[PDB]
């Protein structure tokens, strides 16, 4: 994980995901939004913004289903 | 008030659903009965509907909805399936043939305490409402409480976790009540436990990567089922083992039912893929139930033709 506050804190063309303040590729941002209506993550810690527990699963913040 | 005046296109309370159970039985007394399989942690009755055209201990299909209380489209779909069975039996030939050989058991509100709590206190509640010694966090994940891979990787030891497995397998009376029913019956041939959301149809295992012995048949049936589902509105479901399709999950229902020799053990995740998630608009209840019913029919027909 690389933490960020804006896109200029990221590397390799990655963007800052504002909801969880982590860097992610555009492809991963697009995939998590399109496939799962959610945000990318590297670990469970990147999914803590919801009071109702979510998990990091397969690169996106998932609900328990 | 009758089951014809009931509004299938809106979400209901526990009391309203329980009224629907009674009206359906009263309207169809020779097809439908209501069985109390237990009482919840907080003392509420737990009810299963039996749909049967006769016989003794006939081969049977079990369907449950609402094991996770926040998954409201599942309970709403279960109400619709119940009405659907009574509508089609004697009218639609194919379904008539199904119920002439098989019984169907349907548990619409599988976690009544959680369901009450989702209306009263916390719309996003998932778990049971049991108290746990040594914690102020309430509830056990009823889909981590079964005695198949219980307490292994794929569940949490933290009572505050959404996937807390409980102190021991079958600690939750809501789970134990089904266990007792299933073992006493001894002749359930398919067991389908319905969740939302994500648009998936899954088969064992959740707790390990080893392929289930009937993997290929179950994967073949899954493809046929999701194809039937898709025919109505084009809703896309993926399919596979629980562990491959979602994540590792231990002590889950269909791993236990499969271990009881119930070959056609399936779990659904209904609409949607996350746009609304658990808060699916009420205008999607009936379409969701309709398309899901097509998948259920595929499974029932396969069960019928593989006796
Ligand atoms: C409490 As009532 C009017 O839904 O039976
Ligand atoms: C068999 As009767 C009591 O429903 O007329
Ligand atoms: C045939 As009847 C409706 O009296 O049970
Ligand atoms: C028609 As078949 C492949 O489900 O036995
Ligand atoms: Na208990
Ligand atoms: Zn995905
Ligand atoms: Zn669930
Ligand atoms: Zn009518
Ligand atoms: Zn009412
Ligand atoms: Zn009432
Ligand atoms: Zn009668
Ligand atoms: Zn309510
Ligand atoms: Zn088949
Ligand atoms: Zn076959």
């Amino acid at each position: 994980v690389r933490k960020c506050l804006s896109d200029t804190d990221c590397t390799n063309g990655e963007k800052c995901v504002q909801k969880n303040k982590i860097c992610s590729t555009i492809v991963e941002i697009q995939r998590c939004e399109k496939e799962h209506f959610t945000i990318p993550c590297k670990s469970n810690n990147d999914c803590q913004v919801w009071a109702h527990e979510k998990i990091c699963n397969k690169g996106c913040c998932w609900d328990l289903l | 008030r009758s089951t014809d005046t009931f509004n299938y296109a809106t979400y209901h309370t526990l009391e309203e659903i329980y009224d629907f159970l009674d009206l359906l039985v009263a309207e169809n007394p020779h097809l439908v009965s209501k069985i109390q399989i237990g009482n919840t942690y907080e003392g509420r009755p737990i009810y299963v509907l039996k749909f049967s055209t006769g016989g003794s201990k006939r081969p049977a299909i079990w369907i449950d909805t609402g094991i996770h209380s926040r998954e409201w489209v599942t309970q709403a779909s279960g109400v619709w399936f119940a009405k659907k069975i009574t509508q089609d039996y004697g009218q639609d030939a194919a379904f008539t043939a199904i119920l002439d050989t098989l019984d169907i058991f349907l548990e619409i509100v599988t976690n009544p305490d959680g369901f009450a709590f989702t209306h009263s206190t916390n719309r996003m509640w998932r778990k049971t409402r049991s108290h746990t010694a040594g914690s102020l966090c309430i509830g056990v994940d009823p889909n981590r409480n079964w005695d198949a891979g219980f307490g292994l990787s794929g569940a949490s030891s933290n009572p505050c976790s959404e996937t807390y497995h409980g102190k021991f397998a079958n600690s939750e009376v809501e789970v134990k009540s089904i266990v007792d029913f299933v073992k006493d019956h001894g002749n359930i041939k398919a067991f389908i436990s319905i969740h939302s959301y994500s648009q998936l149809l899954m088969y064992p295992y959740g707790y390990k990567t080893e392929p289930v012995p009937d993997q290929d048949e179950l994967d073949q049936l899954s493809k046929a089922a999701v194809t039937a589902l898709a025919s109505l509105y084009g809703t896309k479901f993926n399919y596979g083992s629980i562990i491959k399709a979602i994540y590792q999950a231990s002590g889950s229902t269909i791993d236990w039912t499969y271990s009881q020799g119930i070959k056609y053990s399936f779990t659904f995740e209904l609409r949607d893929t996350g746009r609304y998630g658990f808060l699916l608009p009420a205008s999607q209840i009936i379409p969701t139930a309709k398309e899901t019913w097509l998948a259920l029919l595929t499974i029932m027909e396969h069960t019928l033709n593989h006796p």
